[PDB]
């Protein structure tokens, strides 16, 4: 019982999808499938082989070579990282409750209500909420009063998050006032953002740290940055989601220490997370 | 009859500061620049700190970032407890008597004589194998502690990688940074030099850099850049290296490891550690 299901989500640099070979996965990618339906009318489908790498896909790698275990990677269809609609996991996390997967392997946040139904792993990449905005632009953090109050201001900072992952979750819990305000700025995705605050139309970006650094560091002509020395709010990390019981955890956990003492994250920080800004 | 939960400590501001009790064994009452009071447990601990030598328990008074997380554990969980400073002054490390053993708080968990490790102590392979720590309450690292004056790149000073009786480097015995630089290959050299120098405690370390008896000390960012802002004939040299968190630590079986990791989780995401850094570290 060797062969492991394992989910995972694309979000560079941690998770990289490309077509394969016009015959198969070269280099350091690996095999992923993705379920693609045939039409909107039905559930009919097919896998689509692709192929993946990055960060979490290096970590991978290296876990099943350490903890000795072989896998059939794919990509989640039914929601993105994780989450829970009354009471009901989609994603990543949902992939895992639902035992359709072992683990869960990407840009997945550890929080507190996803560890009332997961297990997590160590964390292996530090992250929490970062603000990304256009260079000049003041703004203290995400406790500044011009998030906190937005209306005290004429005319008010237009600021929002890609919702429904654990920035959201946070901000819903902790600003009632800032989330209800920023949902009219809800952005569809990463590069809809960076774009909106490039035309513009959007004064600030709230999302996850590590992936926020990342776009910062390869910004065209770094116009967009993070503020404060790249300051991070709820402090947190990425972990390797398992079923809760999970006769895996202690393995992954005892690798992912090794990979760090060794100074083998360090070169994966160097190879995929550095940039020239 | 008590079921209260042994909690082991160690001495190491600003997340422990040990102090006396007055005359009529209570804490002095002290307040924050908040204007707030300083939550102060009782711990008990050995007088005579010196090595090989008679431990006579005393009370005496516990505060810091700590024992602030410990209290709001308490409370989140709905335990009693106790705590107490580590006989032998040590963090833990597993040495060889063929048979193996762990000293420091380590060990007394281990033994049973603690149910629960609160401290700044670090997460690594060694501890994990035998104890279950929680999610990270903080995320560091080592870097190093030198007098005003003293010029080092970092770890990477050829002072450091090349030694010489000349310039006198170390760090605490029995820690997580000995464990480091003994597992390391790469670090075998550094690691023949500071064997022959390693302190008992952070805190006689710190002192010796002061007295000019030791150049350099190599210990948890956490710790030297706030001895280096009280302190400012004190400098931190250097990048962070060996990035690690600290954990709770409690034994495989505890009943209480999945609500401890969910209790500093919650901490993380409502801003309370973030107001204990702000409180004790920055
Ligand atoms: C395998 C051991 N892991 C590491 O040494 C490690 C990284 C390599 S990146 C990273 N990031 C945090 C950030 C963090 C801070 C506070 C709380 C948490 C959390 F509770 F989520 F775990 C964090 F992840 C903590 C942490 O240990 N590591
Ligand atoms: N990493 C996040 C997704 C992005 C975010 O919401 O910041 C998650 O696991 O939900
Ligand atoms: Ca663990």
């Amino acid at each position: 019982d060797n062969h492991l299901s394992i989910v995972t989500l694309e979000e560079a640099p941690f998770v990289i999808v490309e077509d394969i070979d016009p015959e198969t996965c070269v280099r350091n990618t690996v095999p992923c499938r993705k379920f693609v339906k045939i039409n909107n009318s039905t559930n009919e489908g097919m896998n689509v082989k692709k192929c993946c790498k990055g960060f979490c896909i290096d970590i991978l790698k290296k876990l099943s070579r350490t903890v000795k275990f072989t896998y059939d990677l794919y990509l989640v269809t039914n929601g993105k990282h994780g989450k829970k609609v009354n009471n009901v996991w989609n994603g990543m996390i949902g992939e895992v409750v639902y035992q359709r997967a072992v683990m869960a392997v990407g840009s997945l946040t550890i929080n507190e209500e996803r560890s009332e139904v997961v297990d997590f792993s160590v964390p292996f990449v530090e992250t929490g909420i970062s603000v990304m905005v256009s260079r000049g632009t003041q703004v203290t953090g995400l406790s500044d009063k011009k998030f906190q109050r937005p209306h005290d201001y004429s005319p008010p900072f237009r600021f929002g998050t890609v919702p429904n992952g654990s920035t959201e979750r946070n901000i819903r819990n902790n600003y009632p006032y800032m989330h209800q305000y920023m949902t009219k700025f809800n952005q569809k995705g990463v590069e809809d953002a960076l774009v909106s605050l490039k035309t513009g139309k959007l004064d600030a970006f709230i999302y996850d740290a590590a992936v926020l650094n990342y776009k910062a560091g390869r910004d065209e002509g770094c116009k967009l940055v993070t503020i404060g020395s790249g300051y991070i709010f709820a402090t947190t990390g990425y972990g390797i989601a398992l079923q809760k019981g999970s006769p895996w955890k202690r393995q992954i956990d005892l690798a992912l220490l090794q990979f760090v003492g060794d100074g083998e994250m360090e070169e994966l920080e160097t190879l995929w997370l550095t940039g020239i800004c | 009859m008590s079921t209260r939960l042994k909690i082991v400590t160690i001495h190491q501001e600003p997340f422990v500061y040990v102090k006396p009790t007055l005359s009529d064994g209570t804490c002095k009452e002290e307040f924050t620049v908040n204007g707030d009071p300083v939550k102060k447990v009782i711990c008990t601990g050995p007088n005579d700190t010196s090595p090989g030598s008679p431990r006579h328990t005393v009370p005496q008074c516990c505060y810091g970032f700590c024992i602030d997380l410990l209290i709001k554990l308490a409370r989140t969980m709905n335990f009693t407890y106790e705590v107490h400073l580590v006989a032998d002054g040590k963090f833990g490390t597993q040495e060889r008597v063929n048979k193996k053993e762990w000293n420091g708080m380590m060990g007394e968990l281990l033994s049973g004589q603690a149910d629960m490790i609160v401290a700044p102590l670090t997460i690594n392979n060694e501890r994990a194998q035998y104890i279950e720590f929680s999610k990270p309450f903080k995320y560091q690292g080592l870097t190093i502690l030198v007098k005003k004056g003293t010029r080092i790149t970092g770890i990477n000073d050829p002072r450091l990688r090349n030694p010489s009786d000349k310039f006198i480097y170390a760090t605490v015995k029995q820690s997580s940074v000995d464990i480091y630089f003994r597992r390391q290959v790469e670090l075998s050299t550094m690691y023949r030099h500071m064997e022959k120098h390693n302190y008992e405690s952070a805190a006689e370390a710190i002192q010796a850099v002061r007295d000019n008896k030791l150049h350099a000390f190599i210990w948890d960012s956490a710790v030297l850049e706030f001895e280096a802002s009280q302190k400012c004939d004190l400098v931190t040299t250097g990048e962070l290296f060996f990035r690690s968190g600290f954990g709770i630590g409690m034994r495989k079986d505890s009943p209480w490891k999945q609500n401890v990791s969910l209790s500093i989780l919650k901490s993380h995401e409502n801003g309370f550690m973030e107001d204990l850094d702000k409180t004790w570290v920055r």
